[PDB]
C-alpha cells in the first residue's frame, strides 16, 4: 500500500496484526520486527481549484487545495482548504467567489476574507 | 426523536458513503478485490481482464451512489424550498394559509 | 572523405525562451471555428531551449539525443543548414537515416552509412566515407541580417517518421520573434527504424573555411494536452498548454480561451511516495 | 480513497446570525422589515 | 391606451415586429443563445 | 494508484467526468439551498439592550 | 468507381467507410487537410482523393414513424 | 448573468447530448469504438465479443443519459409548477404571500 506512518495510541492484542476501520480498510498496523503499532494514514488527497476574475479584467489566479494542510503542499490556511496566491485580509466584504468555510474570494490581486 | 428529520439526511449520506466504500472490497467476480494483488500475482493479458472485471464493478457502484445522491438532493431542495417559503411567508409576515 | 575542423572557438551553449512556438498540427482533420483537446508529444510553452550558433569562430555541429521528438527552430540566410543525421550507434554497425538537401533536391536515405566526425558541405565563391547496405531511398522537392525562419518537427511514432515543417518571413535580427504559426505537416516516411541520435549538417564557405552567419534552436517534445483554436477558415491560431499554470489548466478544462469569474475545480493534488518500505 | 468532505459556504456561526437578524427584525420592526426598511 | 398615465409599451406585443413580441420579450429572446 | 487501472479506465470514457459534474452541482446546490432559506435579509438587525 | 453526389449512398473514401449524402461543399481546405469534423467529431467534410474537391457529407434523413 | 437561468438548461441539455456522442468515440476495452473496423478486421467469433463489449458500454452510457434526464426532467416540472403557481396567484390576482 501507499500511506503515512504515524505512531499509534492503540494497542493490539497478541495475536493481531493489522487493524481495519468501518470501511474495511487498513488503518492500524503492527511492524513485524519491533512490536510497535502505526497508524496508517491516507497520503493527502485534494481537489485542486482555480480562482479568478474574467480574462477581461486580469489573468490572476489562485490556487485552493481543497482538505489540504498548508505545510505538506501569500499562502494561507482555511478551513476549505490551503489557499496560495491570495492576500488574507481582515476586512469584511460581501462575497465574490466562494471558497468555503465562511471565507469568500475577490479581485480588487487578489484577496481572500 | 424530536429532530429525526435531520438525523436521517445524516444517517442516509453517511450509509450510503460507507456502502460506496464497502464496494471496494468486493471482487465483482475477478480473482481479488485489490488491485495490487492482480498487478503483482499476474501478467498484463490476464490483468486486463482482471481489472476490467474490478472496473466496471466499481463504476457500477459509483454510478448507483451519484443517481441515489441526486434523488437524495432533489428530495433535500424540495425541502429546503418549502423551508424558505416557510421563512418568507410565517417569519417575515402573518399567513392565512391554513396549517 | 572526412575532414577534421581544429579551428573551433570555446563558447558555451546558450539557451533561450520557446514562448508560444512548436505547435503543429495533430491530425490531418480539419476543424472549423472549434476548440479541440488532444494529448500528443508537443512542446512546452516558455520553455528553455537550447541555442546554437554559426558565426565568424563558432561551427556548431554536435551529437544530440534525440527523445521523443525534436523541434528545430532556424533563424536562416543564405542557406547554410542544408539536412539532418539520424541514428543511434551513426556508425555501419546500425542503420542510420540521412537527409540533406543539396543545390537540386532533397534526398532521403534509410543505410547502412559511415557517418564522419565531423560532417559537413563546402561552397566555393565530406559527410561519409561509405554505403552498404540500403533499404529506403526518396528524392523529393526542395523544402526551402536573418530573412527565414524554419520551422521543423522529427517524431518516431510506430516506425512512422513524421516531419512537420513552417516557412516563416522575419526580420529580426538576434533572437526567435514572440507569435503563434502552426505547423503543417510535411511529410510521413515509413522507416521503421530505431532513433536515439541527431547532428545538424552545415555548409561551409571558402573564399582555410568560413562558417557563415546563421542559428537554430532544440527543443525536446514532451506527452501533454493542447487545447487547439481553429478559426472559420480552419487554421490554428492560438493554443493553451493544459500543464503551463493554473489559469491555462482552467481554460483547458473547461474547453474556453475565455473564463467566467468564479472558482473552477480543475485537477486533483496527490503527493507522491518519496521512499519503498518493505518490512518483513 | 478518493473522498472528500467540502465545508459548506455558511458556518453555524453565520447561520445562528442571520437566524439573529431574522428574530431582531420581527421583534422589533414586525413584518415591515421583509417587504421594506424595518 | 389611455390607462391615466400608465405606460405598459414594454410589455404590450409591438406591432412593428413581425413576430409580435413586446420589446421586453424580444430582448429576452435575442439575450438567449 | 494504479496506472494500468486509469489507463483502462480512459477507454470508457467521460463518465468519470460526468460523476464529478453531478457531484459539483450537488455541493453548489446544498450551498444555494441554505443562502435561500437563510439569507433572506441584508440588514443585520440587532434587538435592543434592554 | 464513379463519384455519384446528392444520394444516400455508402461511401468509402481511403479507408474511411460510412453511409451519407454527398453535396458540393463551400468549405476550403488547406491542402494537407483530408477530413472535415464538427464540434462532436463526427466527419461531416471531406476530401476526393482522385479530384482535390470538398464534399460535405450530411447524415441520411433517419426519423421516427408516429 | 440576468437571464442565466434558462441558460444554464440550455447548456445542460445540449452538453449531456455532446456527452452522448462523444460516447461513440470510446471503444470500452474493445480493439476499436467503430464496428465496421472490427467487422472487417476479425472473424464473428471474436468479432462478437469486441461488439458485446461497445454494446454494453454504449448502452451504459445512454442509461445514465435517461437516468439524468428523468431527474432534470423532474426538477423542472417542479420549476413549471412554481410558475404556473405564480401565473395563477401573481398575474390573474393580488397575493398576500410575502415574497
Ligand atoms: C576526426 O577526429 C575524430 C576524433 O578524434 C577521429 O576519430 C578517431 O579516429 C581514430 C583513427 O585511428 C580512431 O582510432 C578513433 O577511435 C576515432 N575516434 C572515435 C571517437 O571514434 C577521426 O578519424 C578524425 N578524422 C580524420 C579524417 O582523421
Ligand atoms: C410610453 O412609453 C414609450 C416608450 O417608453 C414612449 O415612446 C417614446 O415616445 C417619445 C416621444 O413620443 C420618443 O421620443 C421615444 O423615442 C419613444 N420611445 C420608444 C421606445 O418608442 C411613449 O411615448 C409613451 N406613451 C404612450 C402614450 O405610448
Ligand atoms: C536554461 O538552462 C540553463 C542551464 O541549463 C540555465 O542557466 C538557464 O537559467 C535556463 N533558462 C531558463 C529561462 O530557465
Ligand atoms: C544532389 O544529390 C543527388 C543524390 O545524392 C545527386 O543525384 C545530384 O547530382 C546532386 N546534385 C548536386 C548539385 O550535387
Ligand atoms: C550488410 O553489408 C555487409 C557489408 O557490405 C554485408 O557483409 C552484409 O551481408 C550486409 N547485410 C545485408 C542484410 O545485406
Ligand atoms: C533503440 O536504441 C537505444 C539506444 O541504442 C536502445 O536503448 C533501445 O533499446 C533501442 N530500441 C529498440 C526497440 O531496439
Ligand atoms: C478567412 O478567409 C476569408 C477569405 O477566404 C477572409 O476574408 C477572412 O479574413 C479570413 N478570416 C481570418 C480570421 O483570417
Amino acid at each position: 500500500g501507499t500511506g503515512v506512518l504515524t505512531e499509534s495510541n492503540k494497542k493490539f492484542l497478541p495475536f493481531q496484526q493489522f487493524g481495519r476501520d468501518i470501511a474495511d480498510t487498513t488503518d492500524a498496523v503492527r511492524d513485524p520486527q519491533t512490536l510497535e503499532i502505526l497508524d496508517i494514514t491516507p497520503c493527502s488527497f485534494g481537489g485542486v481549484s482555480v480562482i479568478t476574475p474574467g480574462t477581461n479584467t486580469s489573468n490572476q489566479v489562485a490556487v485552493l487545495y481543497q482538505g489540504v494542510n498548508c505545510t505538506e503542499v501569500n499562502v494561507f490556511q482555511t478551513r476549505a482548504g490551503c489557499l496560495i496566491g491570495a492576500e488574507h485580509v481582515n476586512n469584511s466584504y460581501e462575497c465574490d467567489i466562494p471558497i468555503g468555510a465562511g471565507i469568500c474570494a475577490s479581485y480588487q490581486s487578489i484577496i481572500a476574507y | 426523536s424530536a429532530l429525526g428529520k435531520l438525523q436521517n439526511v445524516v444517517n442516509q449520506n453517511a450509509q450510503a458513503l460507507n456502502t460506496l466504500v464497502k464496494q471496494l472490497s468486493s471482487n465483482f467476480g475477478a480473482i481479488s478485490s485489490v488491485l495490487n494483488d492482480i498487478l503483482s500475482r499476474l501478467d498484463p493479458p490476464e490483468a486486463e481482464v482482471q481489472i476490467d472485471r474490478l472496473i466496471t464493478g466499481r463504476l457500477q457502484s459509483l454510478q448507483t451512489y451519484v443517481t441515489q445522491q441526486l434523488i437524495r438532493a432533489a428530495e433535500i431542495r424540495a425541502s429546503a424550498n418549502l423551508a424558505a417559503t416557510k421563512m418568507s411567508e410565517c417569519v417575515l409576515g402573518q399567513s392565512k394559509r391554513v396549517d | 572523405q572526412c575532414v577534421n575542423l581544429r579551428t573551433r572557438t570555446q563558447l558555451p551553449p546558450a539557451y533561450t525562451n520557446s514562448f508560444t512556438r512548436g505547435v503543429y498540427y495533430p491530425d490531418k482533420v480539419f476543424r472549423s471555428s472549434v476548440l479541440h483537446s488532444t494529448q500528443d508529444l508537443f512542446l512546452p510553452f516558455f520553455s528553455n531551449v537550447t541555442w546554437f550558433h554559426a558565426i565568424h569562430k563558432r561551427f556548431d555541429n554536435p551529437v544530440l539525443p534525440f527523445n521523443d521528438g525534436v523541434y528545430f527552430a532556424s533563424t536562416e540566410k543564405s542557406n547554410i543548414i542544408r539536412g539532418w543525421i539520424f541514428g543511434t550507434t551513426l556508425d555501419s554497425k546500425t542503420q542510420s537515416l540521412l537527409i540533406v538537401n543539396n543545390a537540386t533536391n532533397v534526398v532521403i536515405k534509410v543505410c547502412e552509412f559511415q557517418f564522419c566526425n565531423d560532417p559537413f558541405l563546402g561552397v566555393y565563391y565530406g559527410v561519409y566515407s561509405s554505403a552498404n547496405n540500403c533499404t529506403f531511398e526518396y528524392v523529393s522537392q526542395p523544402f526551402l541580417n536573418f530573412k527565414n525562419l524554419r520551422e521543423f518537427v522529427f517524431k518516431n511514432i510506430d516506425g512512422y517518421f513524421k516531419i512537420y515543417s513552417k516557412h516563416t518571413p522575419i526580420n529580426l535580427v538576434r533572437d526567435l520573434p514572440q507569435g503563434f504559426s502552426a505547423l503543417e505537416p510535411l511529410v510521413d516516411l515509413p522507416i521503421g527504424i530505431n532513433i536515439t541520435r541527431f547532428q545538424t549538417l552545415l555548409a561551409l564557405h571558402r573564399s582555410g573555411w568560413t562558417a557563415g552567419a546563421a542559428a537554430y534552436y532544440v527543443g525536446y517534445l514532451q506527452p501533454r494536452t493542447f487545447l487547439l483554436k481553429y478559426n472559420e477558415n480552419g487554421t490554428i491560431t492560438d493554443a493553451v498548454d493544459c500543464a503551463l499554470d493554473p489559469l491555462s489548466e482552467t481554460k483547458c478544462t473547461l474547453k474556453s480561451f475565455t473564463v467566467e469569474k468564479g472558482i473552477y475545480q480543475t485537477s486533483n493534488f496527490r503527493v507522491q511516495p518519496t521512499e519503498s518500505i518493505v518490512r518483513f | 480513497n478518493g473522498l472528500t468532505v467540502l465545508p459548506p459556504l455558511l458556518t453555524d456561526e453565520m447561520i445562528a446570525q442571520y437566524t439573529s437578524a431574522l428574530l431582531a427584525g420581527t421583534i422589533t420592526s414586525g413584518w415591515t422589515f421583509g417587504a421594506g426598511p424595518a | 391606451k389611455d390607462f391615466g398615465g400608465f405606460n405598459f409599451s414594454q410589455i404590450l406585443p409591438d406591432p412593428s415586429k413581425p413576430s409580435k413580441r413586446s420589446p421586453i420579450e424580444d430582448l429576452l429572446f435575442n439575450k438567449v443563445t | 494508484d494504479s496506472t494500468e487501472c486509469s489507463n483502462l479506465l480512459l477507454q470508457y470514457g467521460s463518465f468519470c467526468t460526468q460523476l464529478n459534474r453531478a457531484l459539483t452541482g450537488i455541493a453548489v446546490e446544498q450551498d444555494k439551498n441554505t443562502q435561500e432559506v437563510f439569507a433572506q435579509v441584508k440588514q443585520i438587525y440587532k434587538t435592543p439592550p434592554i | 468507381t464513379n463519384l455519384v453526389k446528392n444520394k444516400c449512398v455508402n461511401f468509402n473514401f481511403n479507408g474511411l467507410t460510412g453511409t451519407g449524402v454527398l453535396t458540393e461543399s463551400n468549405k476550403k481546405f488547406l491542402p494537407f487537410q483530408q477530413f472535415g469534423r464538427d464540434i462532436a467529431d463526427t466527419t461531416d467534410a471531406v476530401r476526393d482523393p482522385q479530384t482535390l474537391e470538398i464534399l460535405d457529407i450530411t447524415p441520411c434523413s433517419f426519423g421516427g414513424v408516429s
